[PDB]
């Protein structure tokens, strides 16, 4: 009686994909179903990017014709949606978050487009980071074979449930040499379940800036952890001024799970959707600290000017105007009085939102700056 | 190394 | 208490050998891996480009005994080669499982000698199964694993976790020649039926059922409305055929035979590219979406080249009873039109004998002249031709 | 509830260290891996090439914290260093295992820093045992494995599944530089006897056994009637040698070391060629057909970068009784002849301060000034020479 | 393209 | 395409 | 074809 | 050729 990973893959490969995709160029990767019902497949971006035709082909060999629903290249994860699906088999995502360094892996993918081909190997590592130091990058290490068209495969773990979604290899030679990345699930659940709702990445920031925390540092600092993230600065009006995050501190933990990296933290919140609270691990000053925080972004706040209603019907009023704005190009400023606007008179931000609402071609705004009665123009 | 989140 | 894998491989080792050749073509010389398959006879199959052009062959064993091995059999279309060891003494055969039974998920066991470092035993699982297309005229319905395989590997055994051999590994896919995880062997079953043929007859009997086709992929399932979206589709079906008298209707699609199910036409046509002549088979098919079975026996099956090595575009054969070597089509600009021969041209005689048929032509070839001179005749005329 | 290797490796994790350096020849910067062998004193064991020209080690644990190393012994002919942690302060250090016990085919696991990335883990299974050959005067006895090993896991564990050490990942054969499924590692007996030495003397004591010998082939055993077709060829014993007080005659054929059958003589040669000075040992002979046992007892053999560190090519002792620091042997081109010295000089002096020995020649080492003056002599010549 | 058996 | 070790 | 990692 | 230990 042999043991084999036969009966967890006979249930997992239906849900992984092939794809191909067409200075003319044809390429091909892989990717891994994400709803049965809705056709959509999770894929990584660097596959469909600048894709004008978009073919899936299923373990079975059935071939689909899919289209783009949602891209982040920032984290290098494209959600693409299979039209007309019939009889798909999704998969089942675990908690990346419960991984552990030396847990057995399988990866599944396209490499150079044999086919669905099953690779074995460990978690070599996690929250591994810097092969770009401005993508969102936290990945898994492993040392399973991935090449060239593995990316966008699922990795799962031993039970099947997919842990991460392989990305790209570290190799001299463009072959692998037991070094492959893999964007963790959790991560790929964060981005794909908004590119879904919202089509594209709402990114929401807390305005701290930071760098990573060394040995050298934690000496002259009177910091005790050797790695985490030193707050350097936090801009005002951001939800960390806002929460009482404070210069000099240094984030341990995020949501009780500790912190390996300040650019795996960087990451992690990257794929956040705005508004996510969450509660923070600080140390200032060898005190330990909880903090709550909630992200944010980076009337009729048009083109970069806040306006509300004056008066009884009296027109819209322009509150604010931040300089170097299509509101500069505009010229106008803050304390300026609309009346009408293209002949029609404009009496709330109703009547100017519906002339605004017909798309005129150029704008001609019939305001009052001071005591003079002035025309503006736009577009 | 001074990224922004 | 820890597992492994060593007991299984303490009684499999002795059965794979390292194999070196040398030969000749600018001379060289060879050097990778074989497998013990009968053990009192001394036969150990190996692959068919380790061993072509093989002047001298020594395999030597686990333990470091030398012997000296002769060529048996040989069958390029799917690289399987046999050799037979002189003086066999004391040594381990290998069991062979049905292949058949391989699934994506087994784990696997590769043995070889790369680089002559030694008897290298890796670690892999069944990525895929039923690969062909890195010769797409071969004979090859590969299994594909990651076990580490680099250059000595080929001609050696791929086991199971019981130390059965399920493979023998072939070639891998490396665009820098170093392993990345993609090795390549042939089943364990297409080896059990080539071995078997080379112990009774040298060479391979090639059998043909007669059928053309193409592979089944999932837009022509579309047009045909056939269910399955794999397998081989029947183009068409040659008359006189055993398949024809079989009742086989062309358009059908097949799925199964010996209710194994079928990966790809080009693994059904690698799966039976094996099996000798009148070799008893079963068969699964859907013709407008009925399931059909048949049963089926083989029949028997020429270039220039397939008499020179290196003329071809000149398809020739016998003529009559006993009337020379007649030229049915020549192609111009092919390797025969460039020294003369002509289509129609009836092979007379060569260097003062007669040439009556392909056997009486050979009894000169074989003798190895340095010039030699064709006695053929365009019609009427009688001329002549020379070569080298 | 899933079989894993994280239990163990959460145990072992904090055990392995990677290795930075900064050194000169022309400055540089490179490195690689090492693992806690004693967590009190500090010592960390790496591969000696790791260490090479190196003034400054630092050394980087599993949770980031940042350390000091100095050097304490290293070993080129086995690339074996070992170096101790400036102010050990809470480590964790990994138990080691027995590899004659190692059985091809055991699991095994990689642990180092590939390319910098941080503490990898990756596993394998031992390919192959007693490999040697990839630098004949070398003391090797590898260990293969598929793990996957590439540049930084240099000095790094390789542990079996009880997480007990039993090899240090030393090199590997890639011909692009990268892994290919292709590792060797120094066995942990090796290492235990190496460093062991290196935590007394700071050096090796290199014994010997007093005999010649070469590769027992296949060819060369039917050629003296010997059945063994694999060990170690006696040529010639030499007199006053403990070989020779055992009894030991030239054309015998060793075949076991302490019972432990032997791969290879170079295996053998690697094996007692780390023992320490007198370490007692029995062997396996084969003398006209029959097996023979005998008790043994190495004994010495008496023989610049061992004292210089960084300045080499001259192989330099004490000489006589009370006579200074004598040069027996240079190499050209090295860094020795950079500075003024044959073979036979005697370094009697050094800044006012007369040298009687090498404890007496490092006792000024020591004071570090801006500028050196080595007095030396050569014949009944006394010269001196300025470094510095 | 098309193959023979 | 391949390589035949 | 080889290397010292 | 021929080793020493």
């Amino acid at each position: 009686q042999m043991p084999s990973l036969a009966p967890m893959l006979e249930k997992v490969m239906p849900s992984v994909v092939s794809i191909n995709v067409e200075q003319k160029f044809m390429a091909l990767g892989s990717g891994v179903i994400i709803d049965a019902d809705k056709g959509y497949v999770v894929t990584n971006n660097h596959v469909v990017d600048n894709a004008t035709v978009i073919k899936v082909q299923l373990s079975d060999g059935r071939k689909f014709d899919a289209k783009m629903v949602g891209k982040d290249p920032r984290s290098d994860i494209a959600l693409i949606q299979i039209q007309n699906p019939k009889n798909l088999t999704a998969i089942k995502m675990a908690d990346s978050d419960a991984l552990r360094v030396g847990d057995y892996t399988v990866a599944i993918g396209n490499p150079f487009g044999l086919g669905e081909t099953v690779t074995s190997g460990i978690v070599s590592a996690l929250g591994r980071s810097g092969l770009n130091a401005e993508n969102y990058e936290n990945f898994i290490q492993t040392d399973a074979a991935i090449n060239r068209g593995n990316a966008g495969g699922a990795l799962v773990n031993l039970n099947g449930e997919l842990i991460g979604i392989n990305t790209a290899i570290l190799a001299p030679d463009g072959g692998n040499i037991g070094i492959g990345f893999a964007i963790p699930s959790n991560m790929v659940k964060n981005l794909t379940s908004q590119m879904v709702e919202y089509g594209q990445v709402k990114r929401g920031e807390l305005g701290i800036m930071g760098t990573e925390l060394n040995s050298e540092l934690a000496k002259a600092m009177k910091v005790d952890a050797q790695r985490g993230a030193f707050v350097s600065q936090v801009l005002p009006n951001s939800s960390a001024a806002k929460a009482g995050i404070k210069a000099g501190d240094v984030i341990t933990s995020l949501n009780g799970k500790p912190i390996s990296s300040f650019a795996a933290l960087r990451a992690q919140v990257g794929t956040m959707p705005v508004g996510s609270k969450l509660t923070l691990g600080l140390l200032r000053d060898g005190k330990q600290v909880n903090v709550n925080l909630e992200l944010q972004q980076s009337f009729n706040g048009i083109e970069g000017a806040e306006m509300s209603n004056k008066g009884k019907d009296q027109g819209v009023v322009v509150n604010n105007v931040k300089t170097g704005t299509p509101a500069a190009q505009i010229g106008l400023k803050k304390g300026d009085v609309i009346i009408g606007a293209n002949q029609q008179a404009v009496k709330n931000i109703a009547e100017l939102r519906k002339v605004l609402d017909s798309k005129p071609s150029v704008l001609a705004l019939n305001i009052q700056r001071g005591d003079s009665t002035i025309y503006l123009l736009m577009q | 190394c001074y990224y922004k989140i």
